[PDB]
């Protein structure tokens, strides 16, 4: 399946503050209006390559980043149980479809423990430049499952990590019990936005410079 | 255990060829049973290690054959200097490295 | 390649012995050394053995209260003390080692000493 | 020493001034960076293996070091970055009547590589004929344990030496007054001039 991205997957590229500022950025973003996967309960294997737009509907719990899985190389590892997210960059071993899934820790080189936040919608982008690992989030809540609201909403960044490790593969995990759920998957790019800071310092909007000749004007 | 050796004498002709035996009461383990020869009075020294190997800087003429419990010493060439007292050794099993009772080889 | 052993003792039958056997030409690696008791016109016998890196030692059953047998690596020796020194104990005492070929050692007691007369007078 | 105990540190602000301030430390020296010029820069991983030794080999802890240490039981590697604090401790490690927890390996074949724990306690065989596990001639368990005394001289006491290993999360920290307002002043903010 398909859906429409309307404006969605925009965050706050640099961590500073501008107030009431049109401001130009060249950065990875996710394009305006492509075709974003929708998958609905089954979990596939999905690439990387440069980026993560993720969106859903607590099903899922968490992601499994890597490129050669089974052991053979250090995976990215984030399952939030309980009130508590945790990310090890230990070697594990994949399972055949995983959902238990986190056993076999071996190797373990980082370690990180920290608090989650909780009709809701979960906006989430994951990059990896530099080698440094960047999570921007938002949960904004809804009133329509069919396709991605074409509201404007900017995530803030949430979670750095300094890993350096290649990447190029990733999975997600939920929760089995033996209710389906559904999610988003898109990809970033590197486009140049416009962004406009509020009186607050907030992004209200922004535009996409090579989707329309009307936007590079 | 303990290591009981054959003919106390060898009492025969030089030059010839002469079979020298220890004869184990218990089974020797690992089959070292180190050869050496002891001129009455001074140093002993080494011939056989590990119950067949010639030794490092010894010649020829010596020759330690089997394993276990029996167990030959092969001497081919008696010359004069070979009248010699010649021991047995049980480094293989704990304690007790038992020798033997020597034998003299004789004109 | 050589182990230059003490001098005689002449000693009493309540005294102790001490002697010691250092090692020329080398030094002491997991070498294995042992101890060779023999009384004039009888067999050699076998008194203990220290692995020289450890300092394990292990006396005979005969001698199996009264003689320690100590090593020390820092001046390439092992000695040998032994107590209470018995009229039947006038004997010659060999210290024979083991010779180590770094990568690996022998099975064989090659390099011998030269002999102590601790005569019990 | 044999089964040197080695714990990872990172994602932490690693404060080296009561380490060095302590006044403890009796041997305490530091290889490619000066110890009091590495509070200010950051590492990404830090080791900080751990161990017990007798106070002669302190030396045999050091990179380019040839002995028993050094090549059986624990070798540092020539490009070491990091390093290493021993102080003595026969006040708790040396109890009455002799310590024999601490053993340290003395029989190998080969000598270490570095950074390597080696937990095998299989009876090492010297010559050809191997004997399968029994103790015997040139059958030697290679821990030969410590004798630690209060007794003992100054050498022959334990001390406890700690090494730290060095490769972004791990480093020192700042600060300097108060702020300043509607006043000149040329600030530094996190390295913002």
């Amino acid at each position: 399946a398909y859906t429409n991205s309307f404006t969605r997957g925009v965050y706050y590229p640099d961590k500073v503050f501008r107030s009431s500022v049109l401001h130009s950025t060249q950065d990875l973003f996710l394009p305006f209006f492509s075709n974003v996967t929708w998958f609905h309960f089954d979990n596939p294997v999905l690439p990387f390559n440069d980026g993560v737009y993720f969106a859903s509907t607590n099903i899922i719990r968490g992601w499994i980043f890597g490129t050669t899985l089974d052991s053979k190389t250090q995976s990215l590892l984030i399952v939030n149980n309980a009130t508590n997210v945790v990310i090890k960059v230990c070697e594990f071993q994949f399972c055949n479809d995983p959902f238990g899934v986190y056993s076999s820790a071996n190797n373990c080189t980082f370690e990180y423990v920290s608090q989650p936040f909780l009709k809701n919608l979960r906006e989430f982008v994951f990059k990896n430049i530099d080698g440094y690992f960047k999570i921007y989030s938002k949960h904004t809540p809804i009133n329509l499952v069919r396709d991605l609201p074409q509201g404007f909403s900017a995530l803030e960044p949430l979670v750095d990590l300094p890993i350096g490790i290649n990447i190029t593969r990733f999975q997600t995990l939920l929760a089995l019990h033996r209710g389906a759920a559904a999610y988003y998957v898109g990809y970033l790019q590197p486009r140049t936005f416009l962004l406009k800071y509020n009186e607050n310092g907030t992004i209200t909007d922004a535009v996409d410079c090579a989707l329309d000749p009307l936007s590079e004007t | 255990i303990v290591l009981t050796q054959s003919p106390v004498t060898l009492s025969l002709s030089p030059g010839e060829r002469a079979t020298l035996s220890c004869r184990a009461s218990q089974s020797v383990r690992n089959s070292l049973l180190a050869w050496y020869q002891q001129k009455p009075g001074q140093a002993p020294r080494l011939l056989i290690y590990a119950a067949s190997s010639r030794a490092t800087g010894i010649p020829d003429r010596f020759s330690g054959s089997g394993s276990g419990t029996d167990f030959t010493l092969t001497i081919s060439r008696l010359e004069p200097e070979d009248f010699v007292v010649y021991y047995c050794q049980q480094h293989g099993s704990s304690p007790p490295w038992t020798f033997g009772q020597g034998t003299k080889v004789e004109f | 390649m050589q182990l230059v052993q003490s001098g005689p003792e002449v000693k009493k039958p309540g005294t102790s012995v001490k002697v010691s056997c250092k090692a020329s030409g080398f030094t002491f690696t997991n070498s294995a050394m042992q101890w060779v008791r023999q009384a004039r016109g009888q067999r050699l016998e076998w008194v203990g053995w220290i692995v020289v890196a450890s300092g394990n030692a292990n006396s005979a059953r005969r001698f199996h209260d009264r003689v320690t047998i100590t090593s020390d690596m820092s001046t390439s020796t092992a000695y040998l003390e032994l107590s209470s020194l018995r009229s039947e104990d006038t004997a010659v005492y060999y210290c024979a080692l083991n010779h180590c070929s770094n990568t690996t050692c022998l099975d064989g007691f090659d390099i011998w000493g030269q002999g102590t007369m601790v005569s019990v007078s | 020493v044999y089964a040197w105990n080695r714990k990872r540190i990172s994602n932490c602000v690693a404060d080296y001034s009561v380490l060095y301030n302590s006044a403890s430390f009796s041997t305490f020296k530091c290889y490619g960076v000066s110890p009091t010029k590495l509070n200010d820069l950051c590492f990404t991983n830090v080791y900080a293996d751990s161990f017990v030794i007798r106070g002669d080999e302190v030396r045999q802890i050091a990179p380019g070091q040839t002995g028993k240490i050094a090549d059986y039981n624990y070798k540092l590697p020539d490009d070491f970055t990091g390093c290493v604090i021993a102080w003595n401790s026969n006040n708790l490690d040396s109890k009455v009547g002799g310590n024999y927890n601490y053993r340290y390996r003395l029989f190998r074949k080969s000598n270490l590589k570095p950074f390597e724990r080696d937990i095998s306690t299989e009876i090492y065989q010297a010559g050809s004929k191997p004997c399968n596990g029994v103790e015997g001639f040139n059958c030697y368990f290679p821990l030969q344990s410590y004798g630690f005394q209060p007794t003992n001289g100054v050498g022959y006491q334990p001390y406890r030496v700690v090494v730290l290993s060095f490769e972004a999360t791990v480093c020192g920290p700042k600060k300097s007054t108060n702020l300043v307002k509607n006043k000149c002043v040329n600030f530094n903010f996190n390295g913002l001039t």
